[PDB]
RNA sequence: GGGGGUGAAACGGUCUCGACAGGGCCUUUGGACGUGGGUUCGACUCCCACCACCUCCACCA
RNA sequence: UAGCGCCGGCCAACUCCGUGCCAGCAGCCGCGGUAAUACGGAGGGCGCGAGCGUUACCCGGAUUCACUGGGCGUAAAGGG
RNA sequence: AGCUAGUUGGUGGGGUAAUGGCCCACCAAGGCGACGACGGGUAGCCGGUCUGAGAGGAUGGCCGGCCACAGGGGCACUGAGACACGGGCCCCACUCCUACGGGAGGCAGCAGUUAGGAAUCUUCCGCAAUGGGCGCAAGCCUGACGGAGCGACGCCGCUU
């Protein structure tokens, strides 16, 4: 699974693999660690964000 | 071996068409200056010198301009038999765009191919084509000689001493041509300290280094600095050796073209783009707005005008990122001459400060010229 | 470490009056009078039924707010506080008192514990002669708690230890307030500390 | 060279009476993606914002090859109508409770993204079960 | 750092038929074929420089 | 210097707007279909504090392999 | 689900510090197995450790004790002791020197590189202490060890 609201993963990127399955999803095992390698942090995202990549948004 | 500084240090390439030298003659100032004295090096009793040897093609262009970007002055090697070619003229151009300073020049070939005028309208025809540059076209040195003569008699005799041979002698011409008129400019070792990275290598049973020319300040065994820029979050370190020229620095003044260690990072954290600025200074981003003076038809080559989506790719130090550039509101498009201010966003995050002057390339010649404003990212 | 932030916050929510500032949480503004209730946008509104939890929390929470101590320094106290030989719903509060921060208040020198804290980290306070800077010592049956000389003819230390002449100290201290002096007489009881809390919930809370 | 795309789904699910065929706004990052035929239609109707069209809720995969360049697949797209044609679609559309749903996605011989309208019956009311005695006790417990 | 490879049909001729927008009811130009730009009267087609993948070489201060 | 998790129930902590089975959450039950205390942000609150959360693994809960401490007419379980 | 021929035992030997099928001739047909032999998979064992009301369950990282190994594998020599981590012989793999005929080597010591991976540290300072080896002794050697370094990895204390 790739949690958040977008992301940019492409038909061949390096993915690092977390482990909770998706009681949705049939065959879907593990969650994909946002925020590591290719797998991009949340844009825009401010909430629960150690979960979700995105980095401290300094306020600006 | 231990490396001890003793002359002033110069950078120095050498430039010009394909097949016309500049790697024979390299060969050739090497062995023949060495014979004097118990990318290279070599020291002519006045100075100390460090040799690019730019090879490539217009296919590997992303790396004349680093190379150039470096060097206290360029040999322009010309051909005797065959005479400036768009190669040479090309170099000549960029050696200006990177804005290298004084160009001395070497007709080679001259072991070929004899005639009167050959040799003097050839030396004109330089002269002139620098002159259509701005540069000292006149004034400037032109040695005449045969690079392989010169380098084939070192290897028959790798002792002979300058007035043995008169295809050995012309390297001197040259040598000498470069120890005087090339000056040795100012250093800047009271700064912070800073590093473009060119080239980054693993050393077995050792690790990473790092090498490039040192900007400003300096750097000693057991510092301590950050590589900045092209990564997610600045990484901190520490140096743990000063090479120059496979030999122990002990301090590398700016100036220096080195290779520093750096004590516990993975040669996939490093790149050739990312400085090794000294804490505290300088940090990446990949956002901000500057003049930039846009060349016209006459030079670089945007000869129509540019709006705002342009993707341009951005030269700063070593490397080059694409940029987009967000004109100012109330400006709608920019045109060949004139010196406009734009906002501008690097897909990738690069290392920058106040004064920054940075180019700008596209579609193979350069389309503007300029330096950072302010930092917005 | 140690809280820091809105203390009269702590005082209502908790609904039973708090007084980490000593005097304005004493006048007639401990935040609780004109505001008896919880904060934010709510804290006036139908409080919902407690539940069995809710209530342990408030409970530990409630005594564990009257000190500072953070739920680390509060729960690794209670752990060891059951092992000891006895009631612990006692004991527990046995030790929550030996702090020295806790003593040092308890017997003056502070209108309040938050200020009986900044009181030993700046090397004023001292104990049998040397000084000590941990909020977090333990004291022992007879250690005095006496202040320095560079902390005396201090414009604080003045007032507060004018606030001694004529009020009393804990049943189980005493307190010469000329050398501003002072012992540590013996181990205080449940009554002694008639505190707005019924340790029992507090040795339950910490079970599920 | 792109196959026809089609909405089976809501083809039968509401009734059909007049249809209309306009051409979108596509960023072509997603033509490239509608011709690889990698899109559904599910959960889009197509509605008007002010006095212009725009299909609404439309996935069409991101393109690889395209990578940081493509937008969001679920974008509110532009569609492309007569004025005549447009108007009547807002009179009909305004007035009641009918929907504009994406009939089919194609080419057409000049070979532009050209999507086909259509009339819908609308209605389709979605049955809700409710009331978890949880809640009903829940409520009393707390009101009194 | 470079070489090659994939960005639709072994294909130079209109215009999304259309709505938004700038000139000249109907003509029309822009936008959409990874992004940024050239060249043409005119490009999905043709050069360029980028981007992301792929693939083959290079690389010990 | 102050951060991080959580605020539908289990579980301590509620409101406005945005979205309209979309985008998304998710440990279980389950939320999301145009007033969402469950999605996103904000305000506020709770827990904890140089830490806070996630993931994996062990025991616990699980008297759910039961010795302590289970069962077998119809729930799994009497051998033709 | 059956296993076994050096297999089980015997007489006499060979061997070792010493018993012994440990090895060898010769004689006998024996030995083991549902109380699980043989075979397969996994695994270094304990003191302890985590959990648990407990009986249990899970685990064996650090520190102490035992065992096994030292690139894969065989072998002995020396010696009180080894079939020897930085000793030797030999085959194998691999890398390195060569004047191409034969040489040098083994980090699972310390520190460091690279590969693998989600991930694991300084080419450091000192023999002052403690311990060891050698020596009458002074003393030499000791990457044991006593320390410093890096990482919120953990616990306890502390601040805003
Ligand atoms: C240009 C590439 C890399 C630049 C990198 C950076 O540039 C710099 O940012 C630099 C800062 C000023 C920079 O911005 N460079 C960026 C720009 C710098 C521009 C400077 C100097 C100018 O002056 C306005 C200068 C060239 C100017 O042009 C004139 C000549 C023009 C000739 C044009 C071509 C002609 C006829 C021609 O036949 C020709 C051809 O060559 C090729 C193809 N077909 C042609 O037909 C004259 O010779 C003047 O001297 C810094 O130096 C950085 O540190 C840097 C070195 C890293
Ligand atoms: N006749 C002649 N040929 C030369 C001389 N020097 C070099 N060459 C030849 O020029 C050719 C290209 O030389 P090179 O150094 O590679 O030029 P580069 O293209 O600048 O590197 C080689 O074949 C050389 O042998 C010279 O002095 N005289
Ligand atoms: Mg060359
Ligand atoms: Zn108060």
């Amino acid at each position: 699974y790739i949690p958040g609201e977008g992301h940019n993963l492409q038909e061949h990127s390096v993915v690092l693999i977390r482990g909770g399955r998706v009681k949705d999803l049939p065959g879907v095992r593990y969650h994909i660690v946002r925020g590591v390698y290719d797998a991009a942090g949340v844009k825009d995202r401010k909430k629960s964000r150690s979960k979700y990549g995105t980095k401290k948004p300094k306020e600006a | 071996g231990e490396f001890v500084r003793t002359k002033p240090h110069v950078n120095v390439g050498t430039i010009g068409h394909v097949d016309h030298g500049k790697t024979t003659l390299t060969a050739a100032l090497t062995y023949v200056a060495a014979a004097e004295n118990p990318h290279v090096e070599y020291e002519t009793a006045k100075r100390h010198y460090s040799h690019v040897d730019c090879p490539g093609h217009a296919d590997y262009i992303k790396n004349m301009i680093t190379g150039a970007a470096q060097m206290d002055g360029a040999i322009l090697v010309v051909s005797a038999a065959d005479g400036p070619m768009p190669q040479t003229r090309e170099h000549i151009l960029l050696a200006r765009q990177v804005g290298v300073p004084y160009i001395v020049v070497f007709m080679n070939k001259v072991d070929m191919v004899d005639d009167p005028e050959l040799l003097d309208l050839v030396e004109m025809e330089v002269r002139d084509l620098l002159n259509q540059y701005e540069f000292p076209g006149d004034e400037v040195p032109v040695i005449r000689g045969s690079a392989l003569l010169a380098l084939e008699e070192m290897h028959k005799n790798p002792k002979t001493k300058r007035g043995e041979n008169e295809w050995v002698d012309k390297i001197w011409e040259l040598l000498d041509a470069i120890d005087e008129y090339i000056p040795t400019p100012v250093r800047d070792v009271d700064k912070p300290f800073l590093m473009p990275v060119e080239d980054v290598f693993t050393i077995t049973g050792r690790g990473t280094v790092a090498t490039g020319r040192i900007e400003r300040g300096k750097v000693k065994v057991g510092d301590e600095v950050e590589i900045v820029g092209l990564a997610p979050e600045t990484r901190k370190t520490v140096v743990t050796g000063v090479e120059m020229h496979r030999k122990t620095l002990q301090e590398g003044i700016a100036g220096d073209n080195v290779g520093l260690l750096l004590r516990g990072v993975s040669r996939e954290e490093v790149e050739r783009g990312q400085v090794l600025a000294k804490p505290g200074s300088i940090t990446p981003h990949t956002k901000f707005e500057a003049s930039v003076y846009i060349l016209k038809k006459e030079e670089g080559g945007r000869h129509t005008g540019f709006f705002t989506g342009y993707r341009p790719q951005f030269y700063f130090r070593t490397t080059d990122v694409t940029g987009v550039v967000r004109l100012p509101q109330g400006v709608e498009m920019v045109m060949p001459g004139d010196n406009v201010t734009f906002t501008v966003e690097l897909i990738k995050p690069v290392a920058l400060e106040e004064g920054l002057r940075f180019a700008i390339r596209e579609g193979g010649r350069t389309v503007g010229a300029g330096v950072v404003t302010k930092i917005l990212e | 470490g140690r809280y820091i932030g809105p203390v009269c916050r702590l005082c209502r929510r908790e609904g039973v009056k708090l007084y980490l500032k000593g005097e304005r949480c004493y006048s007639p503004k401990c935040a609780m009078e004109r505001r008896p209730y919880p904060p934010g946008q709510h804290g006036q509104k139908r409080a919902r039924r407690p539940s069995d939890y809710a209530v342990r929390l408030r409970e530990k929470q409630k005594l564990r707010r009257i000190y500072g101590i953070s739920e680390r320094q509060f729960r690794n106290l209670f752990e060891e506080a059951s092992k000891k030989k006895g009631v612990t719903g006692s004991v527990f509060l046995g030790l929550l008192e030996s702090r020295l921060d806790n003593v040092v208040y308890r017997l003056g020198f502070a209108v309040s514990r938050r200020q009986a804290r900044q009181l030993v980290r700046h090397g004023h306070i001292t104990v049998n002669g040397r000084r000590v800077d941990l909020p977090s010592y333990r004291v022992r049956p007879g250690d005095e708690i006496a202040v320095a000389e560079k902390s005396r003819n201090l414009e604080l230390i003045r007032q507060n230890l004018e606030a001694m002449k004529g009020r009393k100290v804990g049943p189980w201290l005493s307190l010469d307030v000329e050398g501003m002096k002072g012992k540590f007489l013996r181990l205080p009881d449940r009554e002694d500390l008639a505190l707005p809390v019924n340790e029992q919930l507090v040795i339950e809370f910490y079970s599920r | 060279m792109a196959p026809v795309l089609e909405n089976r789904r809501a083809r039968h699910d509401y009734e059909i009476l007049e249809t209309y065929e306009a051409g979108i706004a596509l960023k072509g990052t997603e033509v490239k993606s509608l011709r690889a035929g990698k899109v559904d239609f599910t959960g889009s109707f197509a509605r008007f914002e002010d006095g212009e069209l725009y299909l609404e809720n439309l996935y069409i995969a991101p393109y690889e090859k395209g990578s940081y360049a493509n937008v969001d697949p679920r974008r509110k797209r532009k569609l492309l109508l007569h004025k005549h044609e447009l108007r009547r679609l807002l009179g009909k559309v305004e007035q009641k409770g009918l929907t504009l749903v994406p009939l089919k996605i194609y080419f057409n011989e000049r070979g532009y993204a050209k999507v086909l309208l259509g009339l819908a019956r609308g209605k389709k009311a979605y049955e809700k079960r409710r009331e978890d005695k949880k809640e009903a006790v829940r409520r009393a417990l707390e009101e009194l």
